[PDB]
């Protein structure tokens, strides 16, 4: 192919930090490929070579570009076990579920070859336990077949905290409650901060919120961008769920990073009752948003006339 | 004096002028005015000063319906109480342009591409018009758009809190945009979203998005649409966010399998022609993200609009609107009661 | 082309 090229993929793969710099200044294609679809960042990716990828993804490197055998930067480093380069490579959007030929992904091969750290990262940055290969292999099956007996208890406990999570999202009441006999945590949390609270919130599935909050799930819970599930529920207008959420706890005047409380929210779509039981709780009409709107002015502008007539009453 | 007549028209009674003859229902009567020999409609507002929001709405009608001027939007021809003090002021008489049908009745034809585009051309002069005079109607759906025999085309009232009552007396969610529903703010556009889903209707001649509550409306949108991109999540608000992104991801039809050429009518280098441009509008009026829809002035410059454009009709002057008049001034239900008699009294 | 001038109603 080009020649500018083939030498920025050997200097790569040398661990010449000057000569890619060289190359990718004089104008190196930095995303070409191979005989078998190898670019420059698969091979300082499999080479360890941490800043070399740090340069190259500041050229524009593809994160996740495929080879022949569908394997991406991110297999190679949970490969050879680079963890510094995962966490270079997921913190500038690598796939973290990709997958090969065979249905290989990132966790079973860290797992396969024990390398804990990266197993624990992949997990943190949403890796699926659950994932499996072509023949029928979880990451939990890889480290059990190969004496990876720590990784294996995480694996399993990362198991056991999805069961929960899934269990809340389309589950039933039973199988939440064996859960938690069973030894599972009520506020277990995904990759983007998201309770089983969260979850049975959005779901409106009031027998389960009423099991998590009987034994012990925090009403306050804030997920990745400081969303509760008393915010939730008033939004999507889920009376009853917001009735129990106030009546175990839950903070009626808490606002997210914009300022936006339960009542707001309620304004949006007009739920009726979900401001009355709000107001009841005390819900401050006063209260002001980042741009300055009350729960009042928000009624005025979604055209929610009937619940305006009730605030402006009070203010 | 009395130089009235009252009728019996239901359970109400209407207290009208003798020059309208022969009052006929349809909350809101057709007469034919024997001064300007014509047929007109008669709406009446029984106490509007009674509340804050039959106050509002009704002060904003009439002072709106004094002040607009346009063709493709309805006007005011004369407004009148029967009482005769302020002491015993209490209803309220607005006579009006009178029209055949609304939408709901043209989106069951087959139309061709001309009145299709004809039709379209006329709403969006109107819509045009009102954005001009600061006004978003917010609320557009065919109930609310009403047509003549002789294919003429009007916008029936204001929109959201400057309506007072119904006339052709359809629901709101169906054609509301998804800015609204998600919680973000909204500019002139949200207008164009409504006549995507009214375009569309008549198309296929069904509900582009049937959704059961506001909620459902967002899930019928990604469905037919597909999820939005990150670009759009990212403008969300937390609370928002976290409930649009934990949606199942859809991927959307095109706009060619939403709306195939054998609903239009296509049988000529012409006909298989306009059947392209209706779709290629129609992607860019149903757009959820409405920093990548296009305006009313663009849509009146679209192939498909532009044939019938007229300046006369599109870059019409726009009201001068009495300074400060519509804005959210509370009021003791006296003091509507003066405003609004006097802008009735004769 | 002309605009239309007629429109079917029922």
């Amino acid at each position: 192919g080009s020649d500018l090229g083939k030498k920025l993929l050997e200097a790569a793969r040398a661990g010449q930090d000057d000569e890619v710099r060289i190359l990718l200044a004089n104008g190196a294609d930095v995303n070409t490929a191979d005989e078998t679809g190898f670019t420059p960042l698969h091979l300082a990716a499999w080479e360890g070579h941490l800043g070399i990828v740090e340069v190259l993804l500041k050229n524009g490197a593809d994160v996740n570009a495929n080879d022949e055998r569908g394997h991406t930067p991110l297999h190679l480093a949970a490969y050879t076990g680079h963890l510094e380069i995962v966490e270079v490579l997921l913190k500038n959007g690598a796939g973290v579920n990709a997958t090969d030929v065979i249905g290989t992904a990132p966790l079973h091969l860290a797992a396969m070859w024990g390398h804990l750290e990266i197993v624990e990262v992949l997990l943190k940055n949403g890796a699926d336990v659950n994932a499996q290969d072509k023949f029928g292999k979880t990451p939990y099956d890889l480290a059990t077949d190969n004496g990876n007996q720590w990784i294996a208890e995480l694996l399993k406990r990362a198991a056991l905290r999805r069961k929960l999570l899934e269990a809340a999202r389309a589950g039933h009441r039973d199988e939440v409650e064996d859960l938690i006999k069973n030894g599972a945590d009520v506020n277990a949390i995904d990759a983007m901060g998201l309770t089983p609270l969260h979850l049975a919130a959005m779901r409106g599935h009031l027998e389960i919120v009423e099991v998590l909050l009987k034994y012990g799930a925090d009403v306050n819970a804030e997920d990745y961008y400081g969303t509760t599930p008393l915010r939730l529920a008033a939004y999507i207008g889920h009376l009853e769920i917001v009735e129990v959420l106030l009546k175990y706890g839950a903070d009626v005047n808490a606002y997210d990073i914009s300022g936006t409380t339960p009542l707001h929210l309620a304004a949006v779509l007009g739920h009726l009752e979900i401001v009355e039981v709000l107001l009841k709780y005390g819900a401050d009409v006063n209260a002001q948003d980042k741009f300055g709107k009350t729960a009042f002015d928000i009624s005025i502008d979604n055209g929610n006339e009937d619940l305006a007539e009730i605030l402006q009453k009070l203010n | 004096d009395n130089n009235f007549y009252s009728v019996e028209i239901g359970d109400s009674t209407f207290t009208v002028l003798k020059r309208y003859q022969n009052l006929k229902p349809i909350i809101v009567c057709a007469a034919y005015d024997a001064i300007l020999e014509r047929n007109v409609a008669i709406k009446k507002l029984s106490r509007p000063f009674q509340n804050q929001t039959h106050a509002k709405r009704a002060y904003r009608e009439l002072v709106l319906m004094k002040c607009v001027n346009h063709k493709n939007i309805i006007g005011l021809l004369n407004v009148f109480t029967p009482q005769k003090s302020l002491e015993e002021f209490q209803d309220v008489y607005i006579v009006m342009e009178l029209m055949d049908a609304n939408l709901c009745q043209v989106i069951q034809m087959e139309l061709d591409h001309e009145r299709m585009s004809y039709l379209l051309y006329q709403m969006l002069c109107g819509i045009k018009h009102l954005h001009s005079a600061g006004i978003i109607h917010r609320d557009l759906k065919p109930s609310n758009i009403v047509v003549k025999s002789d294919c003429t085309l009007k916008i029936l009232d204001f929109g959201l809190a400057r309506t007072a009552g119904t006339s052709f007396m359809v629901v709101t969610r169906y054609y509301r945009a998804p800015e609204v529903i998600l919680g973000m703010g909204y500019k002139e556009n949200v207008d164009l979203w409504s006549v995507g889903c009214i375009m569309g209707e008549m198309v296929c001649h069904k509900i582009l998005f049937p959704g059961r509550d506001y909620i459902d409306q967002w899930n019928k949108v990604i469905e037919q649409l597909g999820t939005p991109c990150p670009e759009f999540m990212k403008k969300l608000q937390p609370t928002v966010r976290t409930y649009v992104e934990n949606r199942p991801k859809y991927a959307g039809y095109s706009f060619e399998k939403l709306f195939p050429d054998v609903l239009f009518p296509a049988d000529s280098e012409h006909n298989k022609l306009k059947a392209s441009q209706a779709r290629d509008l129609l992607s860019k009026m149903l757009v959820i993200d409405a920093s990548k829809r296009i305006s009313v002035d663009e849509a009146l410059q679209h192939p498909y609009i532009n044939v019938w454009y007229d300046p006369s009709e599109a870059e019409a002057p726009p009201p001068k609107i009495p300074d400060k008049q519509l804005d959210e001034r509370e009021h003791t239900i006296e003091e509507w009661k003066e405003l609004i008699y006097k802008e009735v009294m004769d | 082309p002309k605009r239309p001038t007629t429109l079917n109603l029922f």
